[PDB]
């Protein structure tokens, strides 16, 4: 169900926006002037690109020096209830060279 | 008259960030709401070559 991020300041078309879609592993990266719908979902100047229970997936996500780095991990799990215990260590994914100012996100889910 | 800069920013550069924002920002006190004038000079500036 749990299908992308949106990340930026202002969210609204006035700056650019980090968007990541994601259907488990193939991708699609934007950081466009994007104007969102007012309640984001996916139905079931334009600097940068790019394109690449039963289950628990770990990310981290920083934003360094222009760069924004992201690491992971993908495991199978048995704590339906919460956040489960044990020790895990995410590695990383990909490194984007974007160039852009981050203070607020928001996950994006695909609805019927 | 085309080569463009930013005469002023509101917040100093972080290191490789970009900034595409046309806002005519506080240049005083007044809030100019899309006003240009005093308190508001639009700062988009460019070079005379
Ligand atoms: C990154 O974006 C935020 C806005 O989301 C900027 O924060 C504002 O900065 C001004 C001063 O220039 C303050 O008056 C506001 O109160 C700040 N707002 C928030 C939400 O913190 C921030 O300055 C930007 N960073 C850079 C380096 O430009
Ligand atoms: C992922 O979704 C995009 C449309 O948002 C589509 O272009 C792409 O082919 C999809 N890939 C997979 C693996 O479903
Ligand atoms: C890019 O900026 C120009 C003004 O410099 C604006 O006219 C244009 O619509 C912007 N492009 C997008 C995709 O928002």
């Amino acid at each position: 169900i749990i299908r992308g991020w949106i990340f930026g300041t202002t969210l609204d078309s006035k700056t650019q926006s980090l968007l990541i879609v994601n259907n488990a592993t193939n991708v699609v990266i934007k950081v466009c002037e994007f104007q969102f719908c007012n309640d984001p979902f996916l139905d079931v100047n334009c600097t940068f690109e790019y394109v690449s229970f039963k289950n628990l997936r770990e990310f981290v996500f920083k934003n360094i020096d222009g760069y924004f780095k992201i690491y992971s991990k993908h495991t199978p799990i048995n704590l339906v209830r919460d956040l489960p215990q044990g020790f895990s260590a995410l590695e990383p994914l990909v490194d984007l060279p974007i160039g852009i100012n981050i203070t607020r996100f928001q996950t994006l889910l695909a609805l019927h | 008259y085309n080569y463009r800069y930013r005469l002023f920013r509101k917040s100093n550069l972080k290191p490789f960030e970009r900034d595409i924002s046309t806002e005519i920002y506080q240049a005083g006190s007044k809030p100019c709401n899309g006003v240009e004038g005093f308190n508001c000079y639009f700062p988009l500036q460019s070079y005379g070559f």
